[PDB]
């Protein structure tokens, strides 16, 4: 798939959230990433996040050296783009 | 099955991930048109799902996702 870095991944996730506003759903999947590139070397410090809407899909890999920078930005992006609920 | 309490859902989900870090996966679904949020954690053996229509759940889901990422990256 379209594998991008965190900087472009967040921007494209923003576009997905905006495009799935009036019609469409946003699918976000998080899973521990081993690092394999060939069918069954195995790394234990990677995580994989895939964002799709049915038509366009993007994927990203976050490691230890970038977890600290990516966590806050991802949480802020979710807070900004996941509005539209009841406030009780 | 499905849960009603976010605290119990997260408590079960973290234990499910700790049971098998590789088999476990997490999916987040957001429906702006219907104003609904869904969080699922499954390892193809036991699945836990939680649906919400409250704005208070966004920060909790963010914290849960951040902690999951940190735990996954940590050995």
């Amino acid at each position: 798939m379209v594998l991008l870095e965190s900087e472009q991944f967040l921007t494209e996730l923003t576009r997905l959230f905006q495009k799935c506003r009036t019609s469409g759903s946003v699918y976000i999947t998080l899973k521990k990433y081993d690092g394999r590139t060939k069918p069954i070397e195995p790394a234990d410090n990677k995580c994989l996040l895939r964002a799709t809407d049915g038509k366009k899909k993007i994927s990203t890999v976050v490691s230890s050296k970038e977890v600290n920078k990516f966590q806050m930005a991802y949480s802020n992006l979710l807070r900004a783009n996941m509005d539209g609920l009841k406030k009780r | 099955p499905q849960y009603q309490t976010w605290e119990e859902f997260s408590r079960a989900a973290e234990k499910l991930y700790l049971a098998d870090p590789m088999k476990a996966r997490v999916v987040l679904k957001y429906r702006h048109s219907d104003g609904n949020l869904c969080v699922k954690v499954t390892d193809d053996l036991v699945c836990l799902v939680y649906k919400t229509d409250q704005a208070q759940d966004v920060k909790k889901i963010e914290k849960f996702h951040s902690q999951l990422m940190r735990l996954m990256v940590a050995k």
